[PDB]
Parts: structure tokens; C-alpha cells; sequence
RNA sequence: GCUUGACGAUCAUAGAGCGUUGGAACCACCUGAUCCCUUCCCGAACUCAGAAGUGAAACGACGCAUCGCCGAUGGUAGUGUGGGGUCUCCCCAUGUGAGAGUAGGUCAUCGUCAAGC
RNA sequence: CAACGGAUAAAAGGUACUCCGGGGAUAACAGGCUGAUACCGCCCAAGAGUUCAUAUCGACGGCGGUGUUUGGCACCUCGA
RNA sequence: CCUAAAGAGUAACGGAGGAGUACGAAGGUGCGCUCAGACCGGUCGGAAAUCGGUCGCAGAGUAUAAAGGCAAAAGCGCGC
RNA sequence: ACCAAACCGAUGCAAACUCCGAAUACCCAGAAGUGCCGAGCAUGGGAGACACACGGCGGGUGCUAACGUCCGUCGUGAAAAGGGAAACAACCCAGACCGCCAGCUAAGGUCCCAAAGUUGUGGUUAAGUGGUAAACGAUGUGGGAAGGCUUAGACAGCUA
């Protein structure tokens, strides 16, 4: 019910649109790992920087 | 020269050309034609000498269409001329051709025939061509 | 003979249908009429673009074997790549045996050296058309309408109404009050 | 050149859109003519004006014969 | 439950045409222009007083796909995001996805009130 | 008051005799980018060459190269 | 109006056109009515005048450019 | 016997054509979590700035020329060092609080200059192609689907 998000690539020179979805998991510099909750809110923010995270499951 | 009889406006914008030719891509009226394989454009004056080659070398019978028409207006600047001080005049009219358009066919000839004549015409034009027979679809 | 082969296809979409034609060889296409569901089917380019220089390929009547389940078909459409013009997309009609079809048939011209308006005036011969949208019953489908042009003079032109058709066969656009030139003769260009 | 000369833009358009709510002389939509037609609870200025005369929500619907298209206001 | 008249809902899958049929009641055409009223002239239209004729026209119902109008499945074009090429243009991954055309469908479906069986 | 947010009620020119403050924010010379133009190659082959397209030329059309003329731009230099 | 990239806005010595008015009724209201065009028939007018009929549905009209509108006609006529 | 409106069918084009018509973007409402502990708004003190540049995408102008010029929207420089692209503001990766003779990676790379595979498996090229350029031309070479002749003697040579 929960997954892990990771970011493994940079944030600079993002669109502004794929910043504020990063930011909103809770992830803040490279290869740092959060606990959030897998619903279909979270699991959209997700999907539109797919690119940027390594989802663990 | 082909060129429209009249227009509405005198002047065009530059445009772009894309995309492939799902239309004017058939052999609806003769029976072997001249297909465009690349883009470009041509300028109204290699139609009207591709037309000379063709005709001449058959020089006995045989029936041919073109479908390709000039209807674009293009302008130069004239020379020692600065940048500015508004569009320049109309010197020629151009056809926009994307890959696929039949440009010249032809009936009434042998099929060595034809395939001689689409060879004089195509070297007078600025682009890639291909000879495609006729299908029922 | 008129033999196609075919497999089930489950994939859909631009992405999946461009892979087939990269990868797997293969063709989309659909066996949609009678009285079922559509059903989407694959075939391989190199057999149905051996089928498709038959003469009477259109006219003709398929029997497709799709996985084992073989059935009655008809080329009722066909999708061509507009520059290279290999066969992209194809679909079939099923062929109930008491149901009116339609079909495109071509036209067998013969007899052009004897012609009078070619033998005597000197004049040409001009193919206006080339096929016909025909309507009938299954069982009597030509292969191909003919069209005698012995007796044509200079200048006789060849309309719908003039050809002869075989038994219970429509000209669709005759039914239409739409009745157009065949072939007609003139004279030569230069 | 004989040419450079235009005219100011009037910011034309829509103003609410279907679902946003309303308040009583609420400008709905700026027209030339009559793209939508006055529906329930909405008036015409003489410039073609849409304003809104009651308090509710826009509903947007196409009816009748004509096919015209209609803004009306309905209840929240 | 059925027919006719009035008012609506919905605006062609509901329209157009082509044939058949209805006058007991209703409606229409109809008789006349003294009165109310009318014509830039005219009882043609509007209006009044009616009950000798006909459902001819009009209207309504019922039939047919000829035209029209709807119209899938599949494929194709375009396209947001990320990455490439031989970079005027395209391609790959992923999400989205027409217009035209094909098989086909349609001779509408309801609501309130009043008269006659 | 149209020079249309209208300096005043009321206003044109010369400077090669000129002068000051600045600018490579902006021209003339030379350099750079481009290559319409220019020059040089090639493709097709109607034809001229008594016959014969290519000994020698070559229409109507097309594809390139070099910076090489006339230009386009305004990147360097106006405390030379 | 286009450029202008289906919300608004958006530059060029970019591509095309108009204004510096008119109306005491060309405004208000009530009532009434549908245009251009084609064909056929009719005294000279004849392709085109006024009249009759059929088809047509807006291809007419709107004081004035273009765009967007117009059957409760926003088009046409009369009384106050 | 030339032309020929009008109509029927077949067939193309349009920034200032539209019977149609997206993806995005924009407006609104209800919801979970994140926000560096705030993002939003309002009222006041102080400003600077109003000479922008290149790259991608959508366009006008030019020659779909220019490190040209004019717009819309993103990214970087301005005001951003470090590693890569030989050197190379604007390209790729990534955003420097300080120290360490510690480890793992990004783009890019591993014969020597010069840190790290003269690594492994199956093919291709003979051109130093790689390590610049078109129309067009050529028995270069690898793979694939098919065809026409052929022990009734096929294709080249030679004798009638
Ligand atoms: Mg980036
Ligand atoms: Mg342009
Ligand atoms: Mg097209
Ligand atoms: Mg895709
Ligand atoms: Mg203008
Ligand atoms: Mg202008
Ligand atoms: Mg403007
Ligand atoms: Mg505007
Ligand atoms: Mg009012
Ligand atoms: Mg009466
Ligand atoms: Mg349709
Ligand atoms: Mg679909
Ligand atoms: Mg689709
Ligand atoms: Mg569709
Ligand atoms: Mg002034
Ligand atoms: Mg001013
Ligand atoms: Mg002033
Ligand atoms: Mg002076
Ligand atoms: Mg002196
Ligand atoms: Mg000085
Ligand atoms: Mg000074
Ligand atoms: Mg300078
Ligand atoms: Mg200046
Ligand atoms: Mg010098
Ligand atoms: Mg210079
Ligand atoms: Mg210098
Ligand atoms: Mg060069
Ligand atoms: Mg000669
Ligand atoms: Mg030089
Ligand atoms: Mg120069
Ligand atoms: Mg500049
Ligand atoms: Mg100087
Ligand atoms: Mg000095
Ligand atoms: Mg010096
Ligand atoms: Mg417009
Ligand atoms: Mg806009
Ligand atoms: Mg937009
Ligand atoms: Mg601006
Ligand atoms: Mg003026
Ligand atoms: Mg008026
Ligand atoms: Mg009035
Ligand atoms: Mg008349
Ligand atoms: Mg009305
Ligand atoms: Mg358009
Ligand atoms: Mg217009
Ligand atoms: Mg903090
Ligand atoms: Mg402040
Ligand atoms: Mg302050
Ligand atoms: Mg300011
Ligand atoms: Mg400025
Ligand atoms: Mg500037
Ligand atoms: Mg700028
Ligand atoms: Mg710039
Ligand atoms: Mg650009
Ligand atoms: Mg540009
Ligand atoms: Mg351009
Ligand atoms: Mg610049
Ligand atoms: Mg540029
Ligand atoms: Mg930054
Ligand atoms: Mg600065
Ligand atoms: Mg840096
Ligand atoms: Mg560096
Ligand atoms: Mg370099
Ligand atoms: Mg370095
Ligand atoms: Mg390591
Ligand atoms: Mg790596
Ligand atoms: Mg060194
Ligand atoms: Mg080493
Ligand atoms: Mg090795
Ligand atoms: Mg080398
Ligand atoms: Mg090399």
C-alpha cells in the first residue's frame, strides 16, 4: 500500500510543472528515499516524472 | 506556364510542407504514371519543361494528364536592396509536392514506351521519382 | 489458390501496429460484415502481397484460416503506404451465401486490333474506366465484366448501358440513373 | 508600404464558464452578434451582452431547433 | 384501450419524395356580405351570420430506402512528456487519438387537457 | 492642438571657417558570418555538324564547388 | 480581418481594407408581410420595366469597410 | 467543322475558405499528502531595471541565407564555479559553507600521450571508409523474397 521513490537524476533545468511534482513526494536531493502512500493522487505525480524517480514497488 | 488565371490575394506566406500524400497518390485517370518519392517543390517552369520531354518522345499517339498544378506565388527581393521596406514583388508560382504525389501519367503506349519517356521527364525535376502502374485498389 | 492465413491479433494501438510492421513482418487487418463481432487478425506482407497480383484477386472469393477456424471472406478495402506502396492495413467481408455484396470488377476490353473506328478512320482507343461497382448475389460473382469493342466507329462513345453484365448482376451506378463513358474512340493526337 | 494600420484588441470571449457561480449583473459572455443566445435567468445588453439576472450556476446548453446555444442560470 | 382537436418535451435515426386511406363527431374547404371589421383596388387575406355540398385541395394516419440524415470495429494523420537521426524533415518509449471511408441503421419516441367508441 | 496624453498665444535654413561632450549603442576602409549575385565544374539530351547527340558545340531544365565580384548583416576597432 | 500557435493578450518600413459621418425619422410602440433568382404566359419595352402562375428557401437585405449576427426576423409597410 | 455557359461523374489546392475537428493549454469545484514551516493576499519603508544573448519548439520577414531581424513559450548565460565536448559564455552532466593523502556514481570514457577491458560472443567494411559534401554513374560486397531457361542438353565460346 506503500511504495519507494527515489531521485536519481537532477533537477535543474526541469520544467517548473515536474519541479513542484518532485517536491510533492517529499524528495528533496539526489538518492534520497521516501515512505508515501500508494493512491491514485500520489500515484499520478509519479507517473508525470517517471524519468527522474527509480520506483522500488 | 501554368499560373492561376486570377487570385485572390497577391501575396502568400512561406509555409511549411509535411506530411506524406494520402491524396493525389492513385492512377485514376491513365494507366502508368510518374510518382514523387521525395519532398520538394517545383517552379512551374521544369512542369512546363518536363512536358517537352515527354510528349516528344512518344511523338506518336498515347494520351496525357498532368496533376500537378502552380498555384503558390513566391517573391524575391531585388538585388542591392536592404532588409525591410516591406515584400517584395511576385516572380514565379511553385507547387508544393509531398512524397507519394503522381505528377504526370500517360496511356495509350507500350510499357517500355513509357518507362523511356518518364526517364526524359524525370531528369528535368528537382526530385526523387518512382514509375508506378495502375491497381484496381 | 485464394488461400490466406492468418493469427488472432490482441495488441491495438499506433505503437503496437507500427511494431509490426518493423519487427514482426506482419499485417493488421479485420474480419468485420455478416452477423458476428469484428475480429482483429495479423497476416505476414510477403503472402497477401503474393495474393494481390492474381488478376481476380478483388473479385475472387477467399478462404481465410484464421488460427484453425477457417471461414469465408472477400478483399473489401486495402490500405497502401502512400511513397513506397507496399499493402499496410487490409479488411475482409464475410460472405453469407443469401445476402447481397458488392465488389470492384475489372473490365476484360478485347478485340482493339479489329475495331472499326481503329482499322478504317485511324483513330485511338481511350479506357475511360478501368472497373465497375458491381452488386449481386455471392454465388454468381464474375471475375470479370467484358467489354466487346469491334463494332465502335470515330467518335462512338461507350456508356454503362451499352456493355452486357451476367445474370443478376447491378452496375450500381446504372441504378443510380448514373449511367457514364465506358471507352469511346478519337482522333490521334498529332 | 501602404499597410500598417490595425486596431486595438476588445477582449472578447467568455467570462464564466459552465458550473462557476453567479452573482446578479454577472458578465457572462462579450459577443459581436450572437454566438450564444440569452437562456433562463440571463438578459442582452444592447451591445449583445450576457449578464446574469439571478443568482445561481451556468449551464451552457444547446437546444432546440436552430441549434442555437444557450446560457442559462439554474439552481446551486 | 382507440380516434380527433389544443398546448408542450426533443430538433432530421424525427426530414424529402412516391403510393393507399379518413368525414358518425372534430377540422377544413364551403354559402352570403345586412350588421362588427378589412383591402395603398378587390370579402384573395382579416371579420361577421350560417348549415344546403365535398373530403377535390389542405391536414392526419399507414406503407416503402430512392435522396437526405445518422454511423461502428480496425487502420491512418496530428499531438503532451523523455530520448535519438542522415535535423527544410522524421524516428523510438509512453499516454491520447481524429476527419474521410467501410459494414450497417432510420419512414421517430414521450407528456397534459377536452370530445366520441 | 491630425507630431491626434496636446512643450509656447506666437518660430525657417547654412557651415568645406567651424567647436564641445560622447558612440564601434551607428555608417565609410580593411577583417568575420552568408553565398542571392559572380566565377568554375557536372547530369539529361532537342538539335548544329552533307549521314552521325556527345571530333567540336549544345537549347528547355536540373545538381554542386570556391570565396573570387556586386551585395545582405552590423560581430571587432571612433581616449585614431 | 490575418499573422496570433482552438481562454485573454502578443512585434515588424509584415499582408489587405475603412473613419474624422448620417437620421425628428432611418428613434419608440402596436399590428401586418417575406427576399434574390430561374422558367412558363402576356399590348408595343424584350436578355432586363409593370402583371399572372410554378419552383426556390435567404444564394436577398442591413445608411456606411470587414468580421461576427439576424424568424420573437435585427429585413419590409402602416397608424399613433 | 471552333468556342460554349449549365449539369453528371472522376480528380487536386487555400494565412485572410470550413460540412468537421484533436492533443495540450485556460477557468471552476471537491479531495489525500507534501511544502523549511511556509507558499497566497493586503498595507507601508527602500530599491535596482526599462541596450539583452544563444539553444530547442511554433511562426512572420529574408533566399524555410546569415553568430540576420521581429514575435510566442521553455532552458542556460547575464549573476554559476566543477567534470565532458581537443582548445570553445548560451551544448551535455551537475548547482561550490569549510577541512580530509576515505568510498559510490552522472555525462563521457578504458592501446600510448592520459585514470580505467589490447574484455567476451556473433556479424560487416578494405575504403585509413571511420576521420566532411549532391544530382548522377559502376559485373565492389553481405542478407532476403520471388521468377525465366535447363541431361528432350541451359548460358558463353567454336564448326554449317
Ligand atoms: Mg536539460
Ligand atoms: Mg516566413
Ligand atoms: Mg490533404
Ligand atoms: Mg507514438
Ligand atoms: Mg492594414
Ligand atoms: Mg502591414
Ligand atoms: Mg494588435
Ligand atoms: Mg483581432
Ligand atoms: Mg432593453
Ligand atoms: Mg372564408
Ligand atoms: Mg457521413
Ligand atoms: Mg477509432
Ligand atoms: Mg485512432
Ligand atoms: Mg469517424
Ligand atoms: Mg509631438
Ligand atoms: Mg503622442
Ligand atoms: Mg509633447
Ligand atoms: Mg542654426
Ligand atoms: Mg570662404
Ligand atoms: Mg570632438
Ligand atoms: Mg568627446
Ligand atoms: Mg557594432
Ligand atoms: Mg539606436
Ligand atoms: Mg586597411
Ligand atoms: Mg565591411
Ligand atoms: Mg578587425
Ligand atoms: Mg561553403
Ligand atoms: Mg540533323
Ligand atoms: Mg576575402
Ligand atoms: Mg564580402
Ligand atoms: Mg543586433
Ligand atoms: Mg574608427
Ligand atoms: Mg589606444
Ligand atoms: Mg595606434
Ligand atoms: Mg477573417
Ligand atoms: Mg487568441
Ligand atoms: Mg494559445
Ligand atoms: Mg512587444
Ligand atoms: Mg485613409
Ligand atoms: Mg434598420
Ligand atoms: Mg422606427
Ligand atoms: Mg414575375
Ligand atoms: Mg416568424
Ligand atoms: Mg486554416
Ligand atoms: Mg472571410
Ligand atoms: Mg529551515
Ligand atoms: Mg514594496
Ligand atoms: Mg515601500
Ligand atoms: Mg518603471
Ligand atoms: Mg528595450
Ligand atoms: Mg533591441
Ligand atoms: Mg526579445
Ligand atoms: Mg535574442
Ligand atoms: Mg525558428
Ligand atoms: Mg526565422
Ligand atoms: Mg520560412
Ligand atoms: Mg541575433
Ligand atoms: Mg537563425
Ligand atoms: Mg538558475
Ligand atoms: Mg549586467
Ligand atoms: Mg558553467
Ligand atoms: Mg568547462
Ligand atoms: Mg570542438
Ligand atoms: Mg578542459
Ligand atoms: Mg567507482
Ligand atoms: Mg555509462
Ligand atoms: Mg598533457
Ligand atoms: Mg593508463
Ligand atoms: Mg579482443
Ligand atoms: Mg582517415
Ligand atoms: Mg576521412
Amino acid at each position: 500500500a506503500t511504495v519507494k521513490v527515489t531521485l536519481v537524476k537532477s533537477l535543474n533545468g526541469r520544467l517548473a510543472n515536474h519541479k513542484a511534482c518532485v517536491k510533492g513526494l517529499g524528495l528533496r536531493r539526489i538518492n534520497h528515499t521516501v515512505e508515501v502512500q500508494d493512491t491514485p493522487e500520489n500515484r499520478g505525480m509519479i507517473n508525470k516524472a517517471y524519468y527522474l524517480l527509480r520506483v522500488e514497488g | 506556364m501554368l499560373q492561376p488565371k486570377r487570385t485572390k490575394f497577391r501575396k502568400q506566406m512561406t509555409g511549411h510542407n509535411r506530411g506524406l500524400a494520402h491524396r493525389g497518390s492513385k492512377v485514376s485517370f491513365g494507366e502508368y504514371a510518374l510518382k514523387a518519392t521525395s519532398r520538394g517543390r517545383l517552379t512551374a517552369r521544369q512542369i512546363e519543361s518536363a512536358r517537352r520531354a515527354l510528349t516528344r518522345h512518344v511523338k506518336r499517339g498515347g494520351k496525357i494528364w498532368i496533376r500537378v498544378f502552380p498555384d503558390k506565388p513566391v517573391t524575391k527581393k531585388p538585388l542591392e536592396v536592404r532588409m525591410g521596406k516591406g515584400k517584395g514583388g511576385v516572380e514565379y508560382w511553385v507547387a508544393q509536392i509531398q512524397p507519394g504525389k503522381v505528377l504526370y501519367e500517360i496511356e495509350g503506349v507500350s510499357e517500355e514506351l513509357a518507362r523511356e519517356a518518364f526517364a526524359l521527364a524525370a531528369a528535368k525535376l528537382p526530385l526523387a521519382t518512382s514509375f508506378v502502374k495502375r491497381t484496381v485498389m | 489458390d485464394f488461400i490466406l492465413n492468418a493469427q488472432v491479433r490482441s495488441d491495438l494501438g499506433k505503437g503496437a501496429s507500427r511494431r509490426l510492421r518493423r519487427n514482426a513482418g506482419l499485417v493488421p487487418a479485420v474480419v468485420y460484415g455478416g452477423d458476428k463481432e469484428p475480429q482483429s487478425v495479423t497476416l505476414e506482407l510477403r503472402e497477401i502481397a503474393k495474393l494481390l497480383e492474381n488478376e481476380a484477386a478483388f473479385s475472387h472469393v477467399i478462404a481465410l484460416n484464421v488460427g484453425g477456424a477457417k471461414e469465408t471472406v472477400l478483399i473489401k478495402a486495402l490500405q497502401r503506404h502512400p511513397a513506397k506502396g507496399f499493402v499496410m492495413h487490409a479488411d475482409f467481408l464475410r460472405v453469407v451465401a443469401d445476402h447481397k455484396l458488392t465488389a470492384h470488377v475489372p473490365l476484360h476490353f478485347i478485340n482493339e486490333e479489329v475495331a472499326v473506328g481503329v482499322k478504317q478512320a485511324g483513330g485511338e482507343i481511350s479506357h475511360t474506366i478501368s472497373e465497375v461497382e458491381v452488386s449481386c448475389l455471392p454465388k454468381d460473382l464474375p471475375e470479370f465484366i467484358e467489354v466487346d469493342m469491334a463494332k465502335v466507329e470515330l467518335g462512338q462513345i461507350v456508356h454503362l448501358s451499352d456493355l452486357k453484365a451476367p445474370k443478376g448482376v447491378e452496375l450500381v451506378q446504372l441504378a443510380h440513373g448514373n449511367d457514364l463513358a465506358v471507352a469511346n474512340i478519337h482522333a490521334s493526337r498529332v | 508600404t501602404r499597410n500598417g494600420r490595425d486596431s486595438e484588441s476588445k477582449r472578447l470571449g467568455v467570462k464564466l464558464f459552465g458550473g462557476q457561480a453567479v452573482k446578479a449583473g454577472n458578465i457572462l459572455v462579450r459577443q459581436r452578434g450572437t454566438k450564444f443566445h440569452a437562456g433562463y435567468g440571463v438578459g442582452l445588453g444592447k451591445d449583445h451582452t450576457l449578464f446574469a439576472k439571478v443568482d445561481g450556476v451556468v449551464k451552457f446548453e444547446t437546444k432546440g431547433a436552430f441549434g442555437r446555444k444557450y446560457v442559462s442560470i439554474v439552481a446551486a
